[PDB]
RNA sequence: UCGGAGUACAAAAAACCCUCCGAGUGAUUUUAAUCUAGACAAACCAGUCAAAAUAACCAUAACAUCACUUAUUGAUCCAAAAU
């Protein structure tokens, strides 16, 4: 999977922002997708079960 | 009366319409039993397609 | 460099270089109804029903691509939807895509410049909702036939 | 990173004796011994389901089956013959774009769109190929040589503004399966097949300059598509005075699969040569 | 029905369902009233209307019908001009 | 006494029918009745015999 | 098989080789449309009402009526009709 072009805009059209050049301080990070997306998914389970997942 | 409020009052002028309020439709069921088809129009949001990811 | 039997220079001889589809013909319409530059367009969107009001405005009095007499006479039959500032105000909200809405305003314009332009146009009125109109009116006038100067 | 890794200094070796599989993994079978899932073991008591008998699966027990009493109705009807065309919104097309896995430098036809994975088609259950449609119309900024099997006047309206140019081509099922996958087209040993035209009912579609059609006579292009302006109300661009021109401006003939190939010609993929044949009957059948 | 054929070991699918039911995307099924085309002249016009009617079933019907029915007839149609492309998802359903 | 099941073709030029219990021993049925195609009230004259 | 009364005293439902009456249609002209909110009834199938909006007609004109009116009825497939 090809590397996102570099843009002279950010946001892009389809609204995709590439992540920073540091990374912050928090004691914690968010692995972008394969994709180069946020890893945040909707989940539902017996038909009325609706969760949120960040990977 | 378009007169008085550009002209003495020196506003502009508010218009108004005569709203019903919005049908009553009856909880929306996963199996509609015995009901014609156009029943999943009424809780329709906007007639319009909407492609989700395609 | 591939041509076949069915090719579009061999199905239609006439028009063949590659350049022929995308010449532009301004002289085949010269008329540009609705100068897009000269009207402001505005955009409310609204989502939650998601719809987006599209705005048309500009100036009726300044606005020189109408003949002088449908200036005039649209300034009569719209005057409501016209405003203090002398701007004609068009709306359209349906489509989610605004693209839908431009369109539907300029077709709207389209058709009142094209009524407007018609001398032809009688104006006739239907008596079901006007019928309380014409009824009150006359009432009103059996009263107001009392005659003395006043003032 | 990983701080679980520092625990893994202080505890004993991973080996194949102590593996866990993780918990709830596997939900242990039961069977019927015992006190409790044994005597009549969950079939119930005599009757025809102890004995494994009960009736096959719409059977009411001989009053008129549901699904029998209904009348029959053509719902299903000739469903194998319809035509299908997978949807594909401008939105992710500019998606796809914006994060370089089309490019809108070179001419975008169905096999870019099928190797971005922006798109998959399955010829087998009739696809016919891509339709493009308009949910992303207002946010499309983007400027494409497209050919899709069908669109609607609002995607193109959208496509134009950018200064594009969007085209409606057929592809017949053999010829679409081949565009979408051809690679395993070409280890397959067969010359490039003609591309079939559009049957009866299809032929009134790719002939109108509206739908942009690719058998459209291009006389009625410039006219038609300034008649989308009218309707938009936005300034249609000069195409010619534009840079990318020449690759804006690319077809295929209408018997033609790909790009730059042509039907009869065979793709010698590990001598990286191509053959072509020097018959006259051939030349005939193919170029025809 | 039959859950193994016997050439291929399959599930096969009862065609006595696909030719009066029609499947939603959504897992709705769609159907005819009983006895629409039957003695008309003897009827009321708004009886007839009601008979005019597509309907929905209900759950137990869905559930019949769906393990009579193979996964072929569950998957997502794209039909060029589908009257019924329109209602094959499911719009502001709060369960 | 037997009625009988007729079909009453509309004198419209339209086609359209519609059937109706007459008595079999009275005179060829004639009717004013509505065509939804015309979307008017016209004449309908009995075609055919249908059901006994 | 369908309906009315009692059983079943006042919302509903409620059995019997229980007690009693009926239906398997006439007669008539006012020939009684399209579409759709919301409901009743209900295992399923079937049954019932019905506002607004259209179109028909006085030029703002939609319940066929009577016989205790309630019942006068029959699914798929399949055949005949051609709309
Ligand atoms: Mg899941
Ligand atoms: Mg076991
Ligand atoms: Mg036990
Ligand atoms: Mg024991
Ligand atoms: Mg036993
Ligand atoms: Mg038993
Ligand atoms: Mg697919
Ligand atoms: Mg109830
Ligand atoms: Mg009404």
């Amino acid at each position: 999977i090809p590397r996102p072009p570099k843009h002279e805009h950010y946001p892009t059209p389809s609204g995709w922002q590439p992540p920073r050049d540091p990374a912050p301080s928090l004691p914690y990070f968010v692995r972008r997708s394969r994709m180069h997306n946020i890893p945040v998914y909707r989940d539902i389970t017996h038909g009325n079960r609706q969760m949120t997942v960040i990977r | 009366v378009t007169r008085v409020f550009h002209q003495l009052l020196d506003m502009r002028e508010p218009v108004f319409e005569f709203v019903r309020p919005p049908p009553y439709h009856p909880k929306q069921k996963r199996f509609p039993h015995r009901q014609p088809l156009r029943y999943l129009d009424r809780y329709r949001d906007s007639h319009e397609p909407t492609y989700g990811i395609y | 460099e591939f041509q076949s039997i069915y090719s579009l220079d061999k199905l239609y001889p006439e028009s063949r270089g590659s350049d022929t589809a995308w010449r532009l013909p301004d002289d085949a319409k010269q008329a540009n109804d609705i100068p897009v530059d000269r009207l402001t367009i505005s955009y409310c969107r609204s989502s939650g029903k998601v719809n987006s009001k599209a705005e048309v405005r500009f100036h009726l009095a300044s606005a020189d691509w109408i003949a002088e007499p449908v200036r005039l006479k649209l300034a009569v039959k719209h005057k409501n939807r016209i405003n203090r500032s002398g701007e004609l105000i068009l709306t359209s909200e349906c489509s989610r895509y605004q693209f839908r809405n431009l369109a539907d305003c300029l077709q709207k314009l389209r058709d009142m410049i094209a009524e407007a332009s018609q001398p032809a146009k009688e104006p006739s009125r239907e008596d079901a909702e006007l019928r309380r109109s014409r009824i009150e009116n006359m009432n009103r006038e059996r009263l107001r036939k009392k005659r003395i100067s006043s003032a | 990173g990983p701080r679980a890794l520092d625990l893994l200094r202080a505890l004993p070796r991973v080996s194949l004796a102590n593996l866990k599989p993780n918990p709830g993994s596997r939900k242990p079978e039961r069977r019927p011994r015992g006190r409790r899932r044994g005597r009549k073991c969950g079939r119930g008591h005599k009757g025809e389901r102890q004995r494994g008998t009960r009736p096959r699966l719409g059977f009411e027990g001989g009053q008129t089956p549901f699904y029998l009493r209904i009348p029959k109705y053509g719902f299903n009807e000739g469903h194998s013959f319809r035509h299908q065309y997978q949807p594909l919104s401008l939105n992710r097309l500019q998606y796809l774009i914006d994060l370089g896995r089309v490019d809108p430098t070179q001419p975008i036809d169905l096999t870019q769109l099928v190797n971005g994975r922006g798109v998959t088609i399955q010829p087998s259950k009739r696809d016919y190929g891509v339709q493009l449609v308009e949910e992303g119309a207002d946010t499309f900024k983007a400027k494409v040589n497209i050919e899709v099997q069908m669109a609607s006047e609002l995607a193109i309206a959208a496509i134009e503004k950018n200064g594009g140019v969007v085209t409606t081509a057929f592809y017949d099922p053999r010829s679409l399966e081949i565009l979408c996958k051809p690679v395993p087209f070409f280890l397959r040993g067969q010359p490039i097949p003609k591309r079939m035209l559009p049957p009866e009912a299809l032929v009134p579609y790719y002939t109108d300059a509206k739908n942009r059609g690719y058998l459209a006579d291009p006389a009625r292009f410039p006219e038609a598509r300034l008649e989308l302006a009218r309707k938009y109300g936005y300034v249609l661009p000069d195409i010619t005075k534009d840079e990318l021109f020449k690759m804006l401006s690319t077809r295929k003939d209408p018997r033609q699969i790909f790009f730059g190939l042509a039907p009869g010609w065979v793709v010698n993929m590990a001598d990286k040569k191509i053959l072509k044949p020097t018959d006259e009957n051939l030349l005939k059948y193919y170029s025809s | 029905v039959t859950y193994f054929s016997s050439r291929k070991g399959k599930r096969k699918t009862v065609k006595a369902v696909i030719y009066r039911f029609l499947r939603l995307h959504s897992g709705l099924w769609l159907r005819r009233k009983a006895g629409y085309k039957k003695k008309l002249w003897k009827k009321t016009a708004a009886r007839k209307r009601r008979l005019r009617e597509f309907v929905f079933c209900n759950k137990t019907q869905s559930k019949l019908l769906d393990k009579m029915t193979t996964s072929f007839w569950k998957r997502r149609n794209w039909y060029a001009d589908d009257p019924y492309q329109k209602y094959q998802d499911r719009t502001n359903l709060k369960v | 006494s037997k009625t009988i099941l007729v079909k009453m073709m509309s004198q419209a030029g339209t086609g359209f029918s519609f059937n109706t219990k007459r008595s079999r021993l009275r005179e060829k049925l004639t009717l004013l009745h509505y065509d939804p195609v015309v979307k008017k009230k016209v004449l309908f004259v009995e075609q055919k015999k249908i059901r006994s």
